[PDB]
């Protein structure tokens, strides 16, 4: 509120002990305890055993003697480690229990001790004379009047002044002492007055606002320096409490003011004070780092006068100079004054100069804590830019920040071996599509597909994106840790894949520990191991699906076919190893014993056959189709009988290759079979690359064969021709407000003092930039930013150009991250499939925008913070109905943009009609207006009527995207509960609350008998690959094995005029 | 030989930062008297921790002085001609007008010992007949002892003379502020914007 | 000192809405009663008590205790989900562990972890979150958010707000924890008040502790908030927001506005959570997408505005407490 | 597919340090990690305790003087089996807080430091010219144009060839 | 070292152009008086920044 | 500056040496008096030889 209010103490005048019982102080008995006997510690700093001797004990002195006896020998004894708590506590005592405070105890109920006066007679041997005072006359130091207790000293020995060194905490330090108080013995404040006001002299001397004792006393600084270690620690703790006045809150403190008046300073001081009246800050609420504390304090002040203000540049030029003076401010003012009432004898500070509010300010932000800070770039400030000149970042010095390819999966281990069952759906394959489809296939071979995903595909290996997870679960298991399996448990399988030793057990849980002083070698894995492993977790979980116990029955066996097998096969045996008997094998070329070494196509006589069979083999054949078709046609054809269950990875496939193997086994055997394709979790992100799943069912299936499917789309599309990648780069030269910039992060060092107008000028392309400053010694901040095409498309529009700037003008010397240690950045960020999702159904979109004739504006029906935004070009209004953007209606005029926050999805009253327009209906019909979820029946009305509507208007495409059916049978059967599940029909996309669904066929028969033309259109991986490469974005396991159905089964309506 | 290599290895030199706290220099290189007023204390005395060769340091500590530093008091009353902001002189030693030994003799007996100590390794090192381990020991001994009688009115007497000697007239001038890892002279010269100063 | 038993620290109350309706001829009252206490700043007497009386410090020995035993090995008994166990874990800067629940890893060789560090918000944060997982079905004691739903968070200087919970749910599959509020430090973005515009954020539940203070003296300021609430009501299913007077009006008028921004109203409730300087009239609304209408919301006497609903100042000075010794 | 599609890096010329702060790169405060600050290994060939610096010193030289610190004196000293990882990790890191780099820091937000030629002036005692170089004048090694850097040195002391 | 490295390699020695623009010369030779007639300055003494 | 490399070499390789003889020495229990006597020889020629 108002005034502030303390309760002034003098802590050390009120710290002194009683005099009659100023010697059970040493605590002669008792042991002292850690908790309120002293603090204490030893610090990574290698070494740093700091004792701190709270209690009445903090000031004290020591000796020449007191110097000798242990504990100052104690601590050069243990430099490797923390002294033993033992010998310290009972060590310590020992001296604790020495000291022996000379006096004269009394019986007065008021006297007191001045103690430090005395603890320092003693601490030199009683020679020096106020110390030769005190021995035989002892009495002396007791007293009553905090005063005159010194008072006396003077008056008799008769002295100017008595200098009391001061010593510093943590008794291990006889590194000198920085300074010293000096006493002056001046009682009526005319007196002092002009005590200090000579001592305008002597070098270096500065004073505290009140007094302690009020007995007038003054520090003399050992160094120039020396003397800003002080001021720094104390105007920093300053603006500490007077945040607790500003905000009204009794606080108990030793004297309002807190800052210390600089008295024969010198520039650094002078500057440095400077500043402290200032108070220039916002309750932290942090810990700064001290040590470093000081320049970062002397710092700041060099820069906030250097951004200054004009006005209080001067106000500021100004105690810069008058600077003996004291600059409270009205409030404080205020209080020191009932200070004066209630006894008109607390001599504090006389020249001072009260302020008058102080003129406005920059809540300057800090910290010197250990964090870098991650920015979030505004869209437009308010600082008008002009233009300003193309900034410089320099050379990212790596071992600071180095750079690499794809962002480590991260994910917890368990979610790690979920595919996805594609069903076939296709009642017939007429040989009118098998013209068609040949051909197709066939062009698809002829040519290679996408340059773009193919280089996708390599770069991320499933091994290294996925490694240092696994290379975690051997980290710790290596030292005891991990003490709680299952055998079946998917977790007890992946420790395993990870160590090369042989993995035990007891009671199950409990994993035999490591045999004494021996390590296992972690294990050596091909990045086709955690594929296989996984698909053999497919295959125990296809069995029956509701099953946690993946230990290949009793005596049942499977066959490996990978070429280059082991440690595949030999991972499942260590996991395997107990059950009765299981048989491994594993054939594939250039495959290494105990494993038998065939190749592609088997080699007559030789049969085989072991329950469930994987065959990942088959890998480029030559002959260029006809024949490669058939190579593997017939790859599957022994692998499908020898077997009752078996995984073949048929690479293509085409609807065409993978279609012709379901006729074919069509036929070597009546009643059909039962295949289904498995995308699997791991595995190379992209690879477009299924296994066919295939069993001998006992019920027909009256449906195989393949239309679309989500698992051949992914290579069905692609059709390549792409005109080469988009290498992402790194540019590090910032433009000001001008488009060229091609996809890729900015990492670069800029120099401070111009980091607020980099990152200002920086917000028009990348929207959020980590930042940080490795010590308060390097004058260069660290900028990284990934240019987010997105915010080009929207910073852009309708040119202009005012940044947030002066706002960020705060940070500058201090708030800007601060970390120390090598940071990694992908070129490659992560980002959950949901986004990824969208933000490609916004590539096909876009394309489609930009190829309609004339269309006016685009009418974004239900967007949400805007997303539609990077799907217009730079030249369309953009309108967002949405209830919630809440933009200021300035802002949303100066990126020239348009809000309509009223719902309706009703026609008669819904005036689409503004022809040229393209009506974007992403999501909308799934949750209501109050974020629920529409029920599917009435989900399908929505559609209903936006047609009826586009039905009476013209040259309008609705854009409108529903999630069909499919998606939910497909889901209940694959297990990636990654971001999908489906719960009880319907399917919680990320955060959504679940969402019942509608059939595609539905759909297009209502608006068909209706009559608006329209295409039901899904994105492709043209367009993925496209979505994601400008992007920094990559694909990340689960997501690839997920999205292709997703991506697939969430189709899109264009309803067009 | 390791522990003058740990720390001859961190500066033979260092000099003082702008927020005081020691740079030590990385040249192990030599130190000429000339080059005596300038930022670059010799490095030996820093008296700052070093990790590693800690005996080197330890053997250091015994070098820092004892006596307190009075402020001439009457010589600036009387006027006399100081310049130096704040006149003072540093006395080698406190008269301990007190009772038993001293200080200063007391200091001297355990600096003996420590280095004595320090002479034993280095003997027992180059494996020597105890009849000088000892002769020697002896004589180190006999001034710990020996040099406690003459400390006593040498400290006592022959200081009181540097207590109005740091006060002649003409004997201006600050030498020495008492502590040695961190005390330059005050630098005057003569400037004159006609010739060189 | 506080002192009193952990687990009862983590305990708020709902003061549910009761108006069946909030008439214009209220609004020409209201509008004015609360422009006016904003105009003057509440009583001098009862601010300076929420500052002196930090729920830091005042519960501070306890939670100091509950670290200093366990880095000497005698806290042997956890549960995960146990308000104990994220207590513990609040408490200490290193990593939590456990084996067969219970049995925590003992603490490894000659090492100790650093006794965590609040800000005096996060026992109150932390607590609001404790607050949002049982009051996502009350009758339950695992406090680990669930499989893989996130939650983000909302308090300028977040961390070890948001840290905490993580070291707490660590080991539950995907958790997504984020912070926001300007001067906050990475792991935690650093955005401003007035959302930047593109910038789309959701996530389950979202816990907003921000909004404090806005230059504006009202019609803005209560506008400025009114807007905070707004995206941190969209997008999400449930959230804590720190609406900070309220009085019968702002706070009211939240209510409206959400009611149009979607049809079927909402459901909304102020929690006043347990550990929160022992004054401070600062309350949180609840607000979820319930799917029954409510035919209530507005209010009028809540047990929560009238904190701050009085207290209307002009107070006279504070009364100091003395300690004469004659 | 066709076109290879590479992005070059010049690793080296992008691992020497900024020269400002090319002083805590020694890390004098913290303990190296192992995880990222060495590599290291015992193996079963009887004897053969590896140890990989990896990070900014992959690269480096030592001396006669870096050559006589324990440490070197470490591994034989554990014949029999992988040293205790204490007084490796312990022991290591007064080494490694040893090396003192001599150069002359700055604020251009450009220079970078060319260390390796350095890091070698270091190992001799800066009598080889090139070393002799650095010494007194320390701002030769800061640079900006990653071989202006060293053709800075060569137009100096004019040579050939510095090995 | 530093700055004896940018001045020889702006060039050792210099011409005057028809326009007096010093024709720099990005050579570093020495300079034997034989070329003391010829058209080169000795590029020290340029006196050019 | 300051010693050298060669004699400083000369130095510890005295040393190593030295220890190697006193090992050899103690083995051949032989009277400190020449232990001492022969080892300051050694000793002579590590400065010496500086």
């Amino acid at each position: 509120m108002w005034h502030y209010t303390s309760i002034n103490n003098d802590t050390r005048v009120a710290l002194d002990p009683k005099p009659n019982q100023i010697r059970t102080i040493t605590k002669p008995n008792t042991v002292p305890q850690l908790g309120t006997d002293y603090l204490y510690t030893f610090n990574s700093q290698r070494r740093s055993h700091t004792l701190r001797l709270l209690g009445p004990f903090q000031y004290f002195n020591f000796s020449e003697t007191d110097r000798g006896h242990p504990l100052f020998r104690l601590p050069l004894k243990y430099p490797s480690k923390a002294i033993p708590a033992d010998e310290l506590i009972d060590n310590l005592h020992s001296w604790m229990r020495s000291v022996h405070l000379l006096h004269v105890r009394s019986e007065d109920n008021t006297l007191r001790y001045n103690w430090m006066l005395g603890v320092y007679a003693r601490s030199t041997n009683y020679t020096t004379p106020v110390g030769q005072l005190v021995v035989n006359a002892p009495a002396i130091l007791n007293y009553s009047n905090p005063q005159d207790a010194f008072n006396s000293v003077f008056v008799a020995l008769g002295i100017d002044y008595i200098d009391i060194p001061i010593t510093n905490s943590n008794i291990f330090d006889d590194s000198s002492t920085p300074y010293n108080v000096r006493i002056w013995h001046a009682p009526t404040m005319t007196e002092v007055n002009h005590i200090l006001a000579l001592m305008r002299k002597s070098t270096l001397v500065s004073t505290h606002s009140s007094w302690h004792w009020n007995v007038l006393h003054t520090f003399h600084y050992r160094s120039e320096s020396d003397m800003i270690d002080h001021f720094a620690a104390k105007i920093l703790e300053d603006w500490r409490q007077k945040e607790k006045l500003d905000k009204g809150a009794l606080v108990e403190a030793d004297r309002v003011i807190q800052r210390l008046i600089p008295l024969s300073s010198s520039t650094y001081v002078q500057r440095l004070a400077a500043i402290g009246a200032l108070y220039p800050n916002e309750f932290t609420e942090n810990v700064l780092d001290l040590s470093r504390l000081s320049t970062a304090l002397l710092q700041l002040s060099d820069t906030y006068y250097q951004h200054a203000n004009d006005q209080l540049r001067r106000l500021y030029r100004r105690m810069y100079n008058d600077s003996r003076t004291l600059y409270m401010t009205q409030r404080h003012q205020e209080l020191l004054l009932a200070q004066i009432t209630a006894d008109p004898n607390i001599l504090l500070y006389p020249y001072t100069y009260i302020f008058t509010t102080i003129p406005t300010s920059m809540n300057y932000i800090s910290n010197t804590g250990q964090g870098r800070i991650k920015h979030s770039l505004t869209v437009t400030g308010a600082t008008e830019h002009d233009t300003v000149a193309d900034i410089v970042l320099g050379q990212t010095g790596e071992d600071v920040i180095t750079i690499s390819m794809v962002e480590p999966m991260s994910i917890a281990v368990e979610d790690m071996y979920g595919y996805v069952l594609d069903t076939p759906t296709r009642d017939i394959w007429p040989a009118d599509e098998q013209i068609e489809q040949k051909g197709d296939a066939v062009a698809l071979y002829d040519t290679k597909t996408s340059r773009a995903l193919g280089m996708f595909n390599n770069t991320v290996r499933i091994d290294d994106l996925l490694s240092p997870l696994l290379s975690l679960v051997y980290r710790t298991y290596i030292k005891g840790d991990t003490m709680t399996m299952t055998q079946g448990s998917l977790d007890h399988l992946t420790l395993c894949a990870a160590v090369d030793s042989d993995i035990t057990f007891v009671g199950n849980r409990m994993i035999a520990p490591l045999p004494e002083g021996y390590i296992p070698k972690p294990m050596h894995r091909n990045n086709s191991t955690m594929k296989m492993l996984s698909l053999y977790v497919a295959l125990k979980k296809l069995e029956n699906f509701a099953t946690n116990s993946y230990l290949m029955a009793p005596d049942t066996s499977i066959i490996l076919l990978g070429a280059e097998r082991e440690p595949a096969v030999n991972i499942l045996r260590r996991f395997n190893r107990n059950v009765s008997n299981v048989r491994i094998i594993g054939m594939g070329d250039r495959a290494v014993e105990p494993n038998i070494r065939v190749r592609v196509p088997f080699p007559i006589d030789k049969n085989i056959s072991a329950d469930f069979i994987i065959c990942d083999i088959n890998s480029y054949e030559d002959q260029s189709f006809e024949s490669m078709f058939s190579e593997t046609i017939s790859v599957v054809t022994t692998c499908a009988s020898a077997a009752t269950r078996a995984l073949v990875k048929i690479n293509h496939p085409s609807e065409y290759m993978i279609n012709s193997v379901i006729e074919r086994l069509s036929q070597l055997g009546g009643v059909f079979y039962h295949t289904a394709l498995l995308k699997t979790a791991s595995q190379n992100p992209y690879s477009y690359e299924t296994y066919i799943y295939i069993t001998p069912i006992a019920a027909a299936v009256r449906f195989p064969f393949y239309s679309n499917s989500a698992m051949i789309n992914r290579y069905m599309t692609a059709v390549a021709d792409d005109e080469m990648p988009i290498i992402p780069s790194i540019h590090t030269v910032i433009k000001g407000h001008s488009n060229t910039y091609s996809p890729g992060l900015f990492c670069g060092c800029v120099d401070v003092q111009s980091a607020p107008l980099a990152l200002s000028q920086l917000k028009s392309y990348c929207s959020e930039a980590t930042t940080w400053r490795v010590d308060s010694d390097d004058n260069l901040v660290n900028i990284i930013a990934r240019i987010d095409p997105a915010r080009i498309a929207l910073e852009f529009r309708t040119r202009s150009n005012t940044s947030a700037y002066h706002e960020y003008q705060r940070y500058v010397p201090n708030g800007l991250g601060f970390k120390v240690r090598k940071t990694r950045e992908f070129r490659y960020m992560h980002r959950e499939v949901t986004f990824i999702h969208k933000l490609m159904m916004y590539a096909l979109i876009r394309e489609q925008i930009s190829l309609t004739e004339n269309m006016t504006q685009v009418v974004s029906i239900g967007g949400r913070n805007l997303a539609d935004i990077s799907v217009v070009p730079l030249n369309m209004k953009y309108v967002v109905i949405d209830p919630a953007t809440r933009i200021e209606t300035l802002t949303q005029e100066k990126k020239n943009i348009e809000v309509q926050s009223r719902p309706f999805q009703f026609d008669a009253a819904n005036m689409d009609l503004e022809n040229n327009s393209i009506y974007l209906f992403i999501a909308v019909i799934m949750n209501e207006p109050n974020g629920a979820a529409t029920p599917a029946r009435m989900q399908m009305d929505k559609i209903r009527n936006v047609a009826t509507a586009m039905l009476t208007r013209t040259n309008c495409v609705a854009y409108i995207s529903f999630y069909e059916a499919g998606i939910i049978t497909r889901l209940d059967q694959s297990t990636a509960h990654k971001t999908i599940r489906v719960e009880e029909g319907r399917l919680k996309v990320a955060n959504y609350v679940p969402v019942d669904t509608l059939v595609e066929a539905d759909v297009t028969l209502m608006l068909r008998d209706i009559g608006i033309t329209h295409e039901i259109i899904r994105p492709s991986t043209p367009e993925l690959i496209d979505a994601c490469s400008n992007y920094g974005i990559r694909l990340g396991s689960t997501g690839g094995a997920v999205l292709d159905v997703f991506n697939h089964y969430s189709p899109v309506i264009k309803l067009v005029r | 030989p390791v522990e003058y290599g740990i720390f001859v290895q961190r500066g033979a030199t260092y000099t003082i930062n702008a927020a005081g706290e020691f740079e030590f220099s990385g040249r192990n290189e030599k130190w000429d008297q000339a080059l005596y007023l300038s930022e670059h204390f010799p490095a030996l005395f820093s008296d700052v921790p070093l990790a590693g060769a800690n005996t080197i340091i330890a053997i250091m500590r015994l070098f820092t002085p004892q006596g307190f530093l009075r402020t001439d008091d009457l010589a600036i009353a009387a006027n006399f001609p100081r310049a130096s902001r704040n006149p003072q002189t540093y006395i080698p030693y406190t008269n301990q007008r007190g009772t038993v030994t001293n200080e200063f003799a007391s200091r001297f007996r355990t600096i003996v010992a420590t280095l004595a100590n320090v002479v034993n390794e280095r003997a027992v090192q180059d494996d020597m007949q105890k009849a000088t381990r000892s002769c020697t020991k002896q004589w180190l001994r006999h001034l710990e002892t020996q040099f406690d009688n003459i400390a006593v009115a040498h400290t006592d007497h022959l200081s009181v003379v540097y207590a109005t000697m740091s006060n002649f007239m003409l004997n201006f001038t600050n030498n020495f502020s008492g502590n040695h890892a961190t005390f330059k002279p005050d630098q005057y010269v003569i400037t004159s914007p006609e010739g060189s100063y």
